[PDB]
């Protein structure tokens, strides 16, 4: 699934520069120009997103208690709620993805580094499993491109 | 068409018209639905999105609605302006596709009745040197915009070598037709009285000459 | 400024090829999905193609899958159609759309391109004086393929103006266009008419004389 892949590479991209706090410069191998415009939209959005609901995401933070590789295995749980009342747009998809940078900032600084591709992958098999036709339709991440072009 | 549309709707000024848009459960019924005007000799415009969104110089008058599988626009205040064609257009999750209806046409009727200022034009001395002769008939200002056209030469209807142009809307509201004989240089030689009749609403104008000019 | 302009469209034979592109200028290309809509003339809109902002997600109405193919070149603010195995049910205005990342609706539209797919010759038109308030005119013979644009004393006239639709004569289209000017046509106050047919570079000038009939 290439869309799978491409979901994957910039989610996992996202979440690994957002806990290291220094955005990268080096190439996208798989993703293309459509993952540079992508992975450079969600940057403007997600962080946004995360200024804008500071106090919400400090506070689920804290309530979630994560610490350890059962908790980020359970977290899928957690963002299924995202999508649990039938509601998909990119409003949804954008917070999903937000969050759970905010996640991977809070598990580099509780030493739970290598749970961050676990959490990454989580984040895109929620996204692309329980949500791929909807994707597709709206012209997976070119059409997020689209969405939240302002002018 | 996928979407379907009645080819036409009418009615008079200030009533309020309806124009349907029917689909199915893949376009309509999972979509929102637009609206696009097309007025006469220009390329179409965006008039409702969102199924009853209104961009920036749309007026008041124009409202949309959506439910089942069809949508609707609502056209209040009927206005000769609001003469044009009426396409709405869905995205459809089965074919992978934009599907826009077949079209409304609205026409403004009951609006005061014009008569059609006819000329006519016998051949140029250049196109009779190609050994063609062309007479031109121009019907201008006439409202309701449906026209019948005569040619007579020598007291006689003429049956072939006419051509008449379907009408067509002026900026104010009325509308024109141009008609056309076409005859060797020898056939205008041979005969000396041309008529152009034009018949509007059991009344008809007609223009003549004769090549004794 | 916000705009869409369609080229490349002109006279094709059945069977041919042609390239259709569209320049978008003031905006953002590389962050809009684009569309291709066409008109065949005195018909409805019919959706072509859509390209996504990186070309990822390309969409063909089945009227011409396998036979065309839109892409993008965003460096080049440019959207193309490249038109294979052409047939006379693709003669149509072809219209540039951009879509609305929001609503998905075609908020900007270019004025169109006409494709003709004919197996006719590109044949310039004869342009001949139409004389008899005084209405002048001229008559555009025998010209192929469509359009033609008149305008009167170089575009310093343009009250009065009535260019008619035109007729399709075998395989040549005729038109005029007629002018009403006040009671004087003085050799000093001069009419003329200004008549292009881009397709086949004809660009003539006709000022229309006179004489006492
Ligand atoms: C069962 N429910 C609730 C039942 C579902 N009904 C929802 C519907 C909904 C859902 C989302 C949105 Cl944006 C708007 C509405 C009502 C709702 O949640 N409104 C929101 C309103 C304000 C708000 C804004 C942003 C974020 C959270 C908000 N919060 C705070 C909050 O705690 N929200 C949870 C649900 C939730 C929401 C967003 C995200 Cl990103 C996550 C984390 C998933 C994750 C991602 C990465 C890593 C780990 C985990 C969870 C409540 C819960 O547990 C609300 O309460």
């Amino acid at each position: 699934d290439d869309l799978y892949r491409q979901s994957l590479e910039i989610i996992s991209r996202y979440l690994r520069e957002q806990a290291t706090g220094s955005k990268d410069s080096k190439p996208l191998g798989e993703a293309g120009a459509a993952g540079r415009r992508a992975l450079e939209t969600l940057r403007r959005v997600g962080d946004g997103v995360q200024r804008n609901h500071e106090t919400a995401f400090q506070g689920m933070l804290r309530k979630l208690d994560i610490k350890n590789e059962d908790d980020v295995k359970s977290l899928s749980r957690v963002m299924i709620h995202v999508f649990s009342d039938g509601v998909t747009n990119w409003g949804r998809i954008v917070t999903l993805i937000s969050f759970g940078a905010f996640v991977a900032k809070h598990l580099k600084t509780i030493n739970q580094e290598s749970c961050i591709e676990p959490l990454a992958e989580s984040i895109t098999d929620v996204l692309v499993r329980t949500k791929r036709d909807w994707l597709v339709k709206q012209r997976g991440w070119d059409g997020f491109v689209e969405f939240f072009h302002v002018e | 068409s996928v979407l379907t549309q009645p080819p036409s709707a009418s009615g008079t000024p200030g009533q309020r018209v309806t124009i349907s848009c029917s689909g199915s459960s893949s376009n309509i019924g999972s979509n929102t639905v637009n609206w696009y005007q097309q007025l006469p000799g220009t390329a179409p415009k965006l008039l409702i999105y969102s199924n009853n969104q209104r961009p920036s110089g749309v007026p008041d008058r124009f409202s949309g609605s959506k439910s089942g599988t069809s949508a609707s626009l609502a056209i209040s205040g009927l206005q000769s302006e609001d003469e044009a064609d009426y396409y709405c257009a869905a995205w459809d999750d089965s074919l992978n596709a934009w599907v826009f209806g077949g079209g409304t046409k609205l026409t403004v009727l009951g609006q005061p009745k014009s008569s059609p200022s006819v000329t006519l034009f016998p051949p140029s001395s250049e196109e009779l040197e190609t050994n063609k002769a062309t007479l031109v008939c121009t019907i201008t200002d006439f409202y309701p915009g449906v026209v019948t056209v005569d040619w007579k030469v020598d007291g006689t209807p003429v049956t072939q070598g006419m051509e008449t142009t379907q009408p067509s809307k002026q900026s104010n509201n009325k509308y024109m037709a141009s008609s056309y004989l076409t005859l060797t240089a020898r056939a205008w030689e041979r005969h000396s009285s041309y008529s152009c009749q034009v018949t509007h609403e059991g009344h008809t104008v007609e223009k003549s000459l004769s090549r004794a000019d | 400024q916000v705009t869409l302009k369609e080229s490349g469209g002109g006279l094709v034979k059945p069977g041919g090829s042609l390239r259709l592109s569209c320049a978008a200028s003031g905006f953002t290309f590389s962050s809009y999905s684009m569309n291709w809509v066409r008109q065949a003339p005195g018909k409805g809109l019919e959706w072509v193609s859509s390209i996504s902002s990186s070309s990822s997600y390309i969409y063909y109405a089945d009227s011409v899958k396998g036979r065309f193919t839109i892409s993008r070149d965003n460096a080049k603010n440019s959207l193309y159609l490249q038109m294979n195995s052409l047939r006379a049910e693709d003669t149509a205005v072809y219209y540039c759309a951009r879509q609305v990342g929001a609503t998905w609706a075609f908020d900007i539209w270019g004025q169109g391109t006409l494709v003709t797919v004919s197996a006719a010759k590109t044949t310039p038109p004869s342009v001949y004086p139409l004389a008899p308030m005084v209405t002048l005119g001229c008559l555009v013979k025998g010209y192929f393929p469509e359009p033609v644009t008149v305008t009167w004393n170089s575009g310093s006239l343009s009250s009065g103006v009535h260019t008619f639709p035109a007729v399709l004569q075998s395989d040549l289209y005729t038109l005029s266009s007629s002018v009403t000017v006040p009671s004087s046509p003085r050799p000093s106050e001069t009419v003329t008419c200004n008549v292009a047919h881009p397709a086949s570079s004809t660009k003539v000038d006709k000022k229309i004389v006179p004489r006492d009939c």
